[PDB]
């Protein structure tokens, strides 16, 4: 729980608890007792609503997928929706557990199919890599029952890069990759129908668990443009004789006069 | 009265010509609707000490600094920055004095 | 068998639930976890950090550095420098890094350390009256109006930094993030004390401020954020 | 509190200020 | 009844998953359980034994025995005579035991073991560098390049074997088994140290070269192989 | 897996079946139970309270405050001055507090307190006999049919107020809120014992009325209330 | 009694008449 | 560790290299 209040009478200090320096880059210990005279109050709220296992462990939607013909194919990743994506950005490293929840209005008899890294997924429904011995799949049936399954940590490292300052190839290539996008790939999930009645539209709900957050950052105030990229200069017509302006997208709104709001 | 957008930073470039723009702002006219005396807003005060930074009448109650190229501006010597109060002033009279900053950019 | 019963709320996906799930890829070893400094384990921790907030968000200077901070200089009379809302919805608060975390919970309950620093040169000094207007009271637009409340007077020499300690003065419990008349925050305003003199008489000085968590400030009821929208596809 | 699938990985989800706000020496 | 709840992947089949079943014809007693040679618990002992890597992999040499070995000569200047590229995914390791067990796992962590053996008469002698470049450095094409990294220096005489152990250098803590530039595994290049020199002008010797996993060899992530096809149906 | 069975009255929502239902929030403290004054856990402590009934619902006095009490004057012979019908469905005793609380019920068992008060001046007196005439007896219309039953004789002077204690006389172990003629209640009527004698010829008094419900009085069967109706939607 | 979410909001139902009827002094 | 069939057959999955890389006397 937080702290309580504690009480303080009228104080004549030489050192003064309100006087401090924002240059040593540390910030302040100031309580309401040093400013003002204050009461004891029982304080038993909590912050257990705001700790990284519940602030991130909510089960987002990652990413939406379509049926073309009795076929999806969706490559793991936090990057295609802002909300998640934002929540995540707040830090720099995440190690965290996944479990994957397929909302999908299909009816019928699905198949799910965890393609680790490093092989050929099934191109379509009916090809003959969906008949595999060792890739883990899952059938079920939308009607009665949604599939979850958890991924554990797939890391190669103590942790997810959220944000990565580096190459993955030396200096003297030219098809080099900056950011998060070499440095881990959770696999992908290939949807098929063995059925054809329903609808087409695949939603996957993954809910980061036994999450461990590394090392603090601003969270972002601008849109995203693009993913694996950290951009934010949105270029939004590429038609018309406008094309090379770029708007910004931030969050921070005016007021008419400071001193009057 | 209030100085609508000042508290501010303009921006000049290093060689510009006699009647260049710096900072548009305006003027609330404090609910009594008792309009500005007609030499007024000025400027009292600079930083270092300037000319050319006079305000202009934009058509209305908006106004406008520009330089009127009494002083060059010279980046490669000093000053680069500079601090004007703008005073605006009105009829019954409840004055309002707010900063624009001026900085000067490097034309190469 | 065994009589079970299926009440409601059983054969339903609950975002928000808690459930164990079974492990796709069994017997998979995890790599080893490393000391990696800094880790965080509650996101108030952000939000207890001295942010910077946008002072000086007017129509110009958004986009720019020069929004972070106000310019002051030697007036006679005292005026009204700086009024900051007490909301975590306005766009003063909700930028910071105590504004985009509390942005994410529908009710907050604790006080604000709002930290003014003036950069200026070592010559110049001032006087300063950063008040703290409770809720239900109007905006002061008088000094002597604005000293009744909740105020601190910081000088200016040897450190250019004083914290008011917005207090949590509040008829409910836990005060709505998104602002409303039913409970607001209040106003912290700035204001001259006795002036600000520098050296010079056109100088000036800057002034910026951060705003960041007391220890016993708590939220709840987490939800969506207003900072951050999706109007176009990621690809 | 059990563990319905003998995971460690399929558990649900689990359980100071002064590294960041004084990270002084 | 008692209350239960149904939650998400209740009514799943996943494959990998691990449930019990019910027995189909119960009473059956099976055949019992004798003492037969060679039981192999572990996959990894399948990939820790020494099995011989094709180096001489070209378009003629493929389909036939002599694709497991090169032939060395007397020559006057350093010549790289062979590389392999520490790849999982490449066809000189992916065909042997420890790579057709490996390309099993999309993950591996450990040490590689590569045993060189020289064919040759009883008088042909010969120093031999085999050098292994950590992942991040070129491939050398210089000795002088090559004998900065890990290397090994043997002599041909009583024994025509030796093993360079190729050691668990790497950022991360497991490898990708399908290579890529982020998690390359290096080199392994087979240099002339001081010749070959056999008991005439003309003579030459048959290098050829196995492969095992260390002790310390770990694999996570099991999945299909690449080195299987199916194309047609079996009937 | 363990065999279950789901036996009927499984998959059902009964509204007033006792679940627990998974907490959609979680982590969400709530705000702090303080101490609030008038703590009510029975809403027969409601129904226990003394609560005017509308003793002259006439088709002129109902929509005014007259409706509470009836005037009495100086007569010769005895008239039968009031009739309530024990009755908890009757208009008399539904708009009051037990009534309003025992029309929720569909039964109920105990005994009634009815207390009369007589606003009049200081020197109006006056005895009247309050009696209560059990079930399966007719209405009385005489004095001496009246006092063969549950009665009492109330003085005026020097306090305005007395309680009949109307006792739990029936066949069954409860009675039917909405009134029968199997489980009616009998009547209560409010009798001049030997006048009302004020200090005028023409003088008057007001009688109004309160009942309660005596601490031995219980409810079963919850149901609608027929004190309740919604014809148009509330927008 | 087992609460099957642990949580005292998800439940079921929990479990002097003098303040009312005599408010006297 | 429950066996819900009664059977050794109805359960789940159950649980030295020198026989190989040293078949040596
Ligand atoms: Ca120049
Ligand atoms: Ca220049």
């Amino acid at each position: 729980v937080v702290p309580d209040t504690k009480p303080s009478g009228p104080q004549h200090t030489t050192k003064p608890s309100i006087l401090g320096a924002m240059e040593i880059g540390a910030s302040s210990n100031a309580t309401p007792e040093s400013t003002i005279e204050t009461r004891y109050v029982y304080n038993t709220n909590t912050n257990a609503e705001a700790d990284v296992e519940m602030f991130l462990g909510r089960s987002a939607l990652w990413g939406k997928v379509t049926l073309t013909r009795q076929y999806a194919k969706w490559e793991i990743n936090f990057q295609e929706q802002a909300h998640i994506r934002k929540k995540f950005e707040f830090f720099t490293y995440l190690r965290f557990d996944m479990e994957v929840t397929i909302v999908t209005n299909n009816k019928g008899l699905m198949q799910i199919m965890f393609v680790p890294p490093g092989i050929d997924h099934p191109e379509t429904h009916d090809d003959r890599k969906w008949d595999s011995a060792s890739n883990p799949s899952v059938f079920f049936q939308p009607k009665s029952g949604f599939p979850r399954f958890t991924i554990p940590f797939t890391g190669l490292a103590s942790a997810y890069y959220m944000f990565y300052d580096g190459y993955d190839k030396p200096k003297g290539s030219d098809n080099n990759e900056y950011g998060i996008a070499p440095t881990n790939d959770m696999g992908l999930l290939c949807f098929r129908t063995l059925d054809n009645s329903g609808g087409n539209d695949v939603k996957i709900y993954v809910k980061p668990k036994h999450i461990t957050a590394w090392v603090p950052r601003p969270p972002r105030a601008t849109q995203y443009t693009h993913k694996y990229s950290t951009n934010y200069h949105y270029k939004p017509n590429s038609s018309g004789p406008d094309e090379h302006v770029l708007k910004d997208r931030h969050f921070i709104k005016t007021r008419p006069l400071i001193s009057s709001a | 009265l209030h100085l609508i957008l000042l508290p501010a930073t303009g921006n000049v470039a290093e060689n510009s010509p006699p009647g260049t723009s710096v900072h548009k702002f305006s003027v609330k006219l404090s609910a009594s609707l008792s309009p500005v005396i007609p030499g007024f807003p000025q400027i009292v005060n600079s930083n270092p000490l300037t000319e050319a930074f006079r305000v202009n009448w934009l058509s209305g109650t908006y106004f406008e600094v520009v330089t009127t190229g009494m002083e060059q501006l010279d980046f490669e010597t000093g000053p680069n920055i500079f601090d004007l109060q703008i005073y605006v002033k009105d009829e019954v009279g409840v004055t309002d004095l707010q900063v624009l900053t001026v900085q000067v950019t490097d034309v190469n | 068998g065994l009589p079970t019963r299926l009440p409601s709320g059983s054969q339903q996906f609950m975002t928000t639930e808690d459930e164990q799930s079974p492990n796709i890829l069994p017997g998979f070893h995890p790599s080893k976890k490393i000391h990696i400094p800094g880790m965080i384990t509650n996101v108030m921790h952000m939000a207890r950090v001295d942010s910077f907030i946008p002072i000086n968000n007017i129509q110009g200077e958004v986009g720019k550095v020069s929004m972070y901070y106000i310019t002051v200089t030697k007036k006679t009379v005292t005026e009204r420098i700086l009024v900051l809302p007490l909301e975590m919805s306005n766009t003063l608060f909700a930028t910071t890094l105590l504004g985009e975390v509390l942005n994410y919970y529908a009710n907050w309950s604790g006080s604000i350390t709002i930290t003014f620093m003036c950069v200026c040169d070592a010559f110049s000094t001032g006087k300063f009256l950063v008040a703290y207007t409770p809720p239900g009271g109007k905006l002061p637009e008088d000094r002597k109006q604005a000293m009744l409340g909740v105020h601190i007077i910081w000088d200016l020499g040897l450190q250019s930094s004083c914290t008011i300690v917005v207090p949590w003065i509040s008829s409910g419990f836990y005060r709505r993030t998104k602002a409303d008349s039913f409970t607001h925050g209040g106003y912290v305003s700035l204001w001259y004390q006795t002036a600000f003199v520098p050296p010079v008489s056109g100088g000036t000085g800057s002034i910026l401020a951060t705003c960041s968590a007391c220890p016993d400030m708590s939220v709840r009821m987490l939800r969506d954020s207003p900072m951050m929208e999706q109007k176009n596809e990621l690809q | 509190n059990i563990n319905y699938y003998k995971d460690s990985a399929s558990s649900g989800l689990s359980r100071d200020p002064s590294k960041f706000t004084q990270p002084l020496v």
